[PDB]
RNA sequence: GGUUGCGGCCAUAUCUACCAGAAAGCACCGUUUCCCGUCCGAUCAACUGUAGUUAAGCUGGUAAGAGCCUGACCGAGUAGUGUAGUGGGUGACCAUACGCGAAACUCAGGUGCUGCAAUCU
RNA sequence: GAGAACAGAAAUCUCCAGUAGAACAAAAGGGUAAAAGCCCCCUUGAUUUUGAUUUUCAGUGUGAAUACAAACCAUGAAAGU
RNA sequence: AAGCUCGUAUCAGUUUUAUGAGGUAAAGCGAAUGAUUAGAGGUUCCGGGGUCGAAAUGACCUUGACCUAUUCUCAAACUUUAAAUAUGUAAGAAGUCCUUGUUACUUAAUUGAACGUGGACAUUUGAAUGAAGAGCUUUUAGUGGGCCAUUUUUGGUAAGC
């Protein structure tokens, strides 16, 4: 077809939403220091509630963004956990998708005996080459509908890559 | 309690024109100002540092001092039974040159020219203005514009 | 504690409607402004009668109601409910005030004279002009004899000289009868539940052809 | 979108839509003390495309900015440089060129000579004694983020070293230690030349030799090795001191054959 | 309580007098940086005309 | 005429949907040794212009398009209004005389102009 | 608005729209979008000397503010403020 | 009241020409913010009900919501637009143009600023009308309860309020 139109992946996010700070969250941070090589960043909270018991400027969740082939590696070894199978609701209109997981040792990590068990969300976004023009400082410019990622582009890329099985239910 | 402030009665005075909010174009900051220049006053609320009082909005004055970012104008103010010189200091954002003089000066240029031209031409010239004199005679051709009779219309069929 | 209406007839004090500045206000006694066969097409009721004012005064919320009912019970009872469509055209937004020289409320004999004689609200009015509709009725050409008398019975319940007009217009349209037919035989007309939607010759041709396909 | 949105939308200015200028900055760079009535206020525009550099000297009118002198990096081949046209060293060279060009356009090339022997030192232009003052320009880095060790303060240095009094401080040059708050002139003299690239070159030439080729394929044209660079850029300097004048291209066509073609592609109404 | 009736008449009886501008007005409010130099300039011109 | 840098007037320049763009140019793009900043060389920094493209961005066309702009034998000399009368009228309000004079509607047409420098078959 | 395990109308995470409908200590009005708002870095121009001016006004005070000068400082790459 | 310096200046409760400011009257809300009557077209896995139901991210009625395209009526403390009247300034000799002197300010500069010398234009000396003179000073009296009429207008039902 053309180069500079295929949906090259850009990043992947590893969110963990605890609900409460403590050593719980440091054990939730020692889990990504090896799965990524990148020291995560702790999400402060934003609003208050009585049900969860949260308040502002409390670090109750962590996330980290990964790019390059490391994201591809993680997703390859994280989809075989899901038996490569995903659903249609998981795919957004904007052309990117995501899914959660519970057993963070399904990836095959050296289990340090103190971190225990806790889940983790993956959200994966991809776009065509040339979406710098939304980000750069000088001469920003939106992208055009002839170049814009869509749900149907996504599932097609996901049928070709990762060999099959989007549960288009 | 009655209020008497520096900006009372300015809900509609200093608020910008419709769809002209934001920064000031640079052609306020390049119009150069000398003393004697005759400037009209018009404030924008976006520039609070240098503002005039609501009185001097609309007025027209003569510059007498020129500093960084700012000028000084002499406006004469009626109060009671006389006028008073008011030497106020403004920023250049609340200002524009008056075009009355830019239209008078060209007229001086022109009448000086035809004065010096009439001395070469051997004729005398008028250069005082004169008002709208009455209309002179004429003959109105009736060839295609032959008059259409008119008459008042009624109320019936109109309502 | 109702004052008469002849005290609040003339448009004297500039309007004082319900707002954040005037929060506590009574509701009106007119709520229903639409009567008869509302959901009836503009085709059924071509004939429009109006009730116009000839002076500049103020109409009470209760008078508007009492004239409304006096016009309804007559038409419903001589012609029927599904014969006409009545629109009370004017809404009372002006608020009426009242001093209410209260002799008490807080201490011994209090609140006398007219220190602080601002008014407590006690009514709503409709400001009305020289040539302005109030009642707009829609029927066939076979029921003007009733509509006229229904309006003539109502003009007694509110003051002033109010003259009745038989409109050149079709229904509650702005167009005259034959112009409306020029448009209806043409495809310049489309129907809505309570009104019409004319066709334009400016706009998107696809969106203008989807609608009015009988045109083109 | 609805109609009441686009009825009320205030469009920003054209160049702010285009993202090409910051008027917050432009105001403060353009305005003058009104007591300096019609004296201009000269800027050093310096911009960084993907494979070219622009340097321009800009005064301001009401009917749009006026260019006194101009210097693009695509004319350094006249002085000897053929590669690395988007280079810290090239920026120094270009700044020096515009500097020397203007300073002889005015008649001040002899009086303010700059620094004809660089060491990487923080040296602002001084005024001559009982004689005309140095040319005072300022600097607008467009939208660029000021960061220590950027190409643009290279041209700041080049103009400063050519002579035309660009007031600045050192703490965005390279070699300036955040900790002790002082400068490293040796590293800066390196960066003036290929000091951050010759090292990469002569590192790959004994670490990874094919990728050295993939990148510096053109340095293997005239067999330009990673010690040739001092003698390249310094000859370029001396050449620029020598003949900085702008000798334009030859126009293959007289601007009308140029329009004659594109007019039959422009797709009129 | 503040009637302004009959003030304009009282003004206009003895008239509303314009301020009677002069040549060479005051220099109390101008930039002193300009004031000094003007003071030095005019003495020089006085001296230069003292000879010619 | 095209493009780029700086710009002036800041929608006739915007917004939405589609199509096209030779030249160079701009851009996207390619790598993290170094200054540098990021959790992430995504942004930002630096390096080569070498690997690859016109898909994007960008420019230009299109649309009984939205929007904006302009102007009228459109509305309307209507509404409003200054002055006057021992004018009308129970009054509210109204007319007349000498004068000024709108807006919304409706219709038609228009869709960026331009300054300095460089540069391109 | 579309999406992601527990996670629900609401924790966290991601994209698109988004002319301000948010925020700017406090009333109300104005003003503001590479900001005047949100986050961060450095800081003490909330300093010294005394004058001119605007508002209220008798063109007296008081209060508050405006624009310069001479010194010293901060900030910033710089203009500049 | 005493006058003083001058003698038709350059002044005026005025018009015109030119150029500015305003946000009231009116107008508008199928334009913003608010207020408001009506139905019709849709949308929901998502507010309630009803039938079919084991259930549904099931179907259909239905009322609520919002979304769309209209529709009726309004705003002293709403407004895109925007009058009338009233209002600021200018209409030359203290001017215009040329020349080139000063300065410690200003400029990259023999640049600019400000003030000047010496020249030419001095007649219609640069709109209308009028001018019973223009300008200036000192001093002191009484007053410092106000009422009425047209029009605009606030409270008040209203008032010879």
């Amino acid at each position: 077809q053309n180069p500079m139109r295929d949906l090259k992946i850009e990043k992947l996010v590893l969110n963990i939403s605890v609900g409460e700070s403590g050593d719980r969250l440091t054990r939730a941070s020692k889990v990504l220091e090896q799965l990524s090589g990148q020291t995560p960043v702790q999400s402060k909270a934003r609003y208050t509630v009585r049900t969860f018991g949260i308040r502002r400027n409390e670090k109750i969740a962590v996330h980290v963004t990964v790019r390059g082939p490391k994201a591809e590696e993680i997703l390859e070894r994280g989809l075989k956990v899901k038996e490569y199978q995903l659903r249609d609701r998981n795919f957004s209109a904007t052309g990117n998708f995501g899914f959660g997981i519970d057993e963070h040792i399904d990836l095959g990590i050296k289990y340090d005996p103190s971190i225990g068990i806790f889940g983790m969300d993956f959200y994966v976004v991809m776009n065509r080459p040339g979406a710098r023009v939304t980000r750069r400082k000088r001469c920003k410019g939106t992208v055009g509908n002839s170049h814009k990622t869509t749900k149907e582009d996504t599932v097609s890329w996901f049928k070709q890559k990762y060999d099959a099985d989007v549960l288009d239910k | 309690g009655k209020s008497h402030g520096y900006r009372s009665r300015t809900r509609y005075m200093f608020q910008r024109d419709f769809r002209k909010h934001g920064a000031v174009h640079l052609s306020t900051y390049l119009k150069v100002y000398k003393v004697g220049d005759i400037v009209d006053i018009k404030a924008n609320g976006s520039i609070q540092k240098g503002m005039p009082h609501k009185f001097y909005q609309g007025k027209t004055g003569v510059v007498y001092n020129v500093t960084k970012s700012s000028v000084g104008v002499i406006i004469n103010k009626m109060v009671g039974n006389r006028y008073l010189e008011k030497r106020l200091n403004l920023r250049v954002e609340h200002i524009k040159h008056s075009k009355c003089r830019q239209e008078f000066l060209e007229r001086v240029k022109a009448n000086a020219a035809k004065r010096a031209e009439a001395k070469a031409q051997g004729v005398a010239v008028q250069l005082k203005r004169q008002p709208a004199q009455p209309r002179e005679s004429r003959i109105v051709s009736t060839e295609g514009n032959v008059p259409q009779t008119l008459a008042p219309v009624p109320y019936e069929t109109f309502i | 504690a109702r004052r008469p209406a002849r005290c609040y007839r003339y448009q004297k004090n500039k309007p004082y409607p319900k707002s954040r500045y005037n929060r506590a206000v009574p509701d009106s006694k007119i709520r229903i402004y639409d009567l008869g066969k509302k959901k009836a097409t503009v085709d059924e009721f071509p004939l429009c009668v109006h009730l116009v004012s000839n002076e500049l005064e103020q109409l009470s919320s209760e008078a508007l109601e009492a004239a409304r009912i006096c016009a309804n019970k007559y038409m419903t009872t001589v012609s029927g409910r599904d014969a006409f469509h009545l629109r009370v055209r004017v809404h009372p937004f002006h608020v009426l005030r009242i001093n209410k020289m209260l002799s008490c409320a807080g201490a011994d004999r209090l609140q006398q004279g007219m220190r602080g004689a601002w008014g407590k609200p006690h009514g709503l009015a409709a400001r009305v002009d020289i040539g302005q509709i109030i009642f707009s009725v829609r029927t066939k050409d076979s029921n003007k004899d009733v509509v006229v008398e229904g309006l003539r019975r109502a003009r007694y319940k509110f003051p002033g000289q109010q003259k009745i007009i038989l409109s050149k217009k079709w229904g509650f349209t702005n167009l005259d009868r034959p112009e409306y037919l020029k448009k209806r035989e043409a495809g310049e007309v489309k129907d809505d539940g309570a009104f019409v939607k004319f066709l334009s010759k400016k706009g998107s041709l696809e969106n203008n052809i989807r609608e009015f396909p009988e045109y083109f | 979108k609805s109609s009441a949105y686009s009825s009320r939308f205030q469009t920003p200015f054209r160049r702010r839509r285009e993202g090409k200028t910051d008027y917050y900055q432009r105001k403060r760079l353009v305005t003058q003390h009104k007591a300096k009535y019609n004296t201009p206020k000269y800027r050093l525009v310096v911009r960084f495309t993907n494979k070219d550099i622009i340097c321009q000297i800009i005064s301001s009118t009401i009917t749009g900015d006026v260019v006194l002198a101009a210097a693009y990096s695509h004319e350094l081949p006249r002085y000897g440089i053929t590669h690395g046209l988007t280079n810290w060293a090239a920026a120094y060279a270009t700044g020096l060129l515009i500097a020397r060009r203007t300073l002889q356009k005015l008649g001040l090339d002899e009086t303010y000579k700059g620094v004809e022997e660089v060491e990487g030192e923080y040296e602002l232009t001084e005024a001559v004694e009982d004689g005309p003052r140095p040319f005072k320009v300022f600097l607008d880095i467009g939208l660029q983020r000021t960061t220590t060790g950027a190409r643009v303060f290279g041209a700041l240095k080049g103009a400063s070293d050519g002579g035309l009094y660009v007031p600045h401080s050192e703490n965005r040059f390279p070699g300036w230690d955040f900790e002790t708050e002082e400068i490293d002139p040796e590293l800066l003299r390196s960066y003036i030349f290929g000091g951050h690239v010759s090292q990469y070159m002569e590192e790959l030439a004994d670490d990874d030799e094919e990728r050295f080729s993939e990148l510096f394929k053109g340095y293997l044209a005239d067999d330009i090795d990673a010690d040739s660079l001092e003698d390249i850029y310094t000859s370029a300097h001396e050449a620029i001191r020598a003949d900085p004048a702008f000798k334009p291209t030859e126009k293959k066509f007289t601007k009308e054959q140029y329009a004659a073609e594109s007019k039959k592609y422009r797709q009129t109404k | 309580n503040h009637t302004a009736h009959n003030q304009t008449r009282k003004a206009h009886r003895n008239g509303i007098k314009k301020p009677k501008t002069y040549k060479y007005p005051s220099l109390k409010g101008v930039d002193p940086k300009f004031r000094r130099n003007h003071k030095h300039a005019l003495h020089g011109t006085a001296k230069a005309l003292a000879a010619a």
